[PDB]
């Protein structure tokens, strides 16, 4: 059924699965009209589709042109996510197609499920987890490729950089979520942490700095302090 | 005016005939029902005093044969039967009428409730939904399952209603995924009306049979069917004006005839708030919306 903290290790078994998050698919800048009214201006967005086992990110870029002349954009965006997600699967070789797809927001369930009627053996599933994938746009390299796009485009990343060489997927996902949670709770401080030291650098083919193992431990602690932090500042504890 | 005579009434039973019903006592002298208005299908149904488990019944059209009811003490129910001997049947009925052992089908003459509930129902279509071709009449009971219910287990005893499924391929055109799923006009009009039912009357006929079966017998599949046939209309943006009006009347009489104490189970909350307040046809069911608010504001 749904996905929560009990069946939490299922992500890292050997059934191919993908997470789909639609939070950044439709993005705007609410501004004033000459008449003192309020209007939207759309800016580029992305579908965040992730294999939690391998770290492969299928980042589909959603160009503002897709919205031109359409109505009820919030609802369209969910159908547009589902269409792109189904196209991605269809382009994949059978042996690479996922056996499940877990959506981070329950409103994608029906759009995806309709788009995937042709794939009866693929389970479309919700989750109870509060995953911080929305903060995928606080990752400079990701935000950069999205805002620069002049057309629809799909770009591939490993969101784990090289981590799997040294750690298991379970731990890598936990590092990932910890990092995105911090970006979601206080983006500025989360980023000051990541780049306070100029000797550490982000490899050209990577999204995160190349931290030694001991440096990842110092980073991971500072991120928990922050998340525990902003939880006080916010809850006065 | 036709007659359904009974051999005898050996067990205490509540008897039903279209929307009416009366209590018959163990071996009370009772030999049937007279004065049944020719021209409509009819249903005659049963709820034993002893085993309120299993309501059952028989759909029948008096224009299609001479039918009588006889208790079968082995299988434990009142069974409908046909007499082929046309002249043997007259003499039996006449004898029972002369001894005044029948109840009169009690039609008040201002009342078209039955007509209004059975408008589009036709014995010929009942017999395809309920398959038992050696019999002109059709047995139904509470426990019978539908063809769609068995795909989710005896095929002979099933209700073969028209399968409707909104998250299906029949229902959703390649490349119109969103259009067809938020606006079911394609499925209603092209798939179902033109392709399968042929006309709106056949559709309304299955719709009305579905509700009666649910009302009289408590058949869950029947109810799922009726709700499904309603939702598909109400979720279609392009429906002929004459169907919307017809549907507002049909529903009106169904909701009027429902037992009030039965409404918490027979009516699906989600489907009705959606049809009445959020669907394309939220403004097209004036009489159905009216009665639902005067009489069942609670569900809403
Ligand atoms: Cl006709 C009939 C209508 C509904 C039921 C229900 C079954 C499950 N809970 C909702 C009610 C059973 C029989």
């Amino acid at each position: 059924g749904a996905m929560n903290s009990s069946n939490y290790a299922e992500l890292f078994n050997n059934d191919i699965k993908l997470f789909v998050d639609d939070t950044n698919v439709y993005r705007v800048t609410v501004h004033k009209t000459f008449e003192g009214n309020v209007a939207t201006k759309a800016i580029n967005g992305c579908i965040f589709t992730l294999n939690p086992k391998t770290g492969h990110l299928f980042l589909k870029i959603i160009h503002t042109s897709v919205w031109a002349g359409q109505k009820r954009l919030s609802q369209l965006a969910k159908w547009k996510t589902a269409e792109e997600v189904s196209a991605l699967v269809r382009s994949l070789p059978k042996e690479e197609q996922p056996k499940q797809i877990i959506v981070t927001r329950k409103a994608m369930l029906d759009p995806l499920e309709v788009h995937m009627l042709d794939f009866p053996n693929i389970a479309i599933r919700p989750t109870e987890l509060r995953l911080p994938f929305s903060a995928a746009m606080s990752i400079d390299k990701l935000s950069d490729v999205v805002m620069k796009a002049t057309e629809p485009q799909m770009v591939l990343f490993n969101i784990y950089d090289d981590w799997l060489d040294r750690i298991s997927s379970y731990t890598a996902f936990s590092r990932l979520t910890l990092l995105l949670r911090a970006l979601k709770t206080n983006e500025e401080s989360a980023k000051m942490i990541l780049l306070s030291d100029p000797t550490i650098t982000i490899k050209s083919y990577h999204l995160w700095p190349s931290f030694t193992d001991e440096q990842w431990i110092t980073i991971e602690s500072q991120m928990r302090d922050l998340i525990l932090t902003e939880y006080g500042r916010k809850y006065n504890v | 005016m036709n007659t359904v005579p009974f051999t005898s009434a050996p067990i205490e039973v509540t008897i039903g005939i279209d929307q009416y019903s009366f209590n018959v006592k163990e071996n009370q002298p009772f030999h049937g029902i007279k004065d049944i208005p020719i021209g409509h299908v009819h249903v005659i149904h049963f709820q034993h005093a002893d085993n309120s488990s299993m309501r059952y019944g028989y759909w029948f059209d008096c224009r299609m044969g001479n039918f009588y009811i006889q208790y079968d003490p082995k299988d434990g129910l009142y069974k409908m039967m046909e007499e082929r001997d046309g002249a043997k049947f007259e003499n039996i009925v006449h004898n029972f009428k002369e001894r005044q052992m029948m109840v009169s089908y009690p039609k008040i003459d201002e009342d078209d409730t039955w007509y209004n509930l059975t408008e589009f129902v036709q014995m010929d279509k009942i017999r395809k939904i309920v398959r038992k071709d050696e019999n002109q009449f059709s047995y139904v009971d509470s426990s019978m399952t539908t063809v769609q219910e068995n795909e989710l287990s005896d095929p002979a005893h099933s209700l073969n209603y028209t399968v409707i499924n909104f998250k299906s391929r029949e229902a959703i055109r390649p490349g119109h995924e969103m259009e067809d799923f938020l606006d079911k006009s394609y499925y209603l009009n092209t798939v179902m009306l033109q392709g399968i039912f042929k006309n709106s009357s056949n559709y309304f006929g299955e719709l009305q049979f579905a509700f009666l079966n649910a009302m009289f017998f408590g058949n869950y599949g029947s109810s799922l069917q009726w709700h499904a046939m309603i939702e598909l209309i109400c979720s279609s943006a392009t429906v002929p004006k004459h169907m919307l009006d017809k549907l507002d009347e049909i529903l009106y009489y169904q909701i009027k005839t429902l037992p009030e104490q039965y409404s918490d189970i027979l009516l699906n909350e989600r489907v009705w708030n959606i049809c009445l307040y959020s669907s394309f046809q939220k403004n097209s069911l004036h009489n159905t919306e009216k009665i639902m608010e005067n009489k069942y504001p609670e569900l809403l």
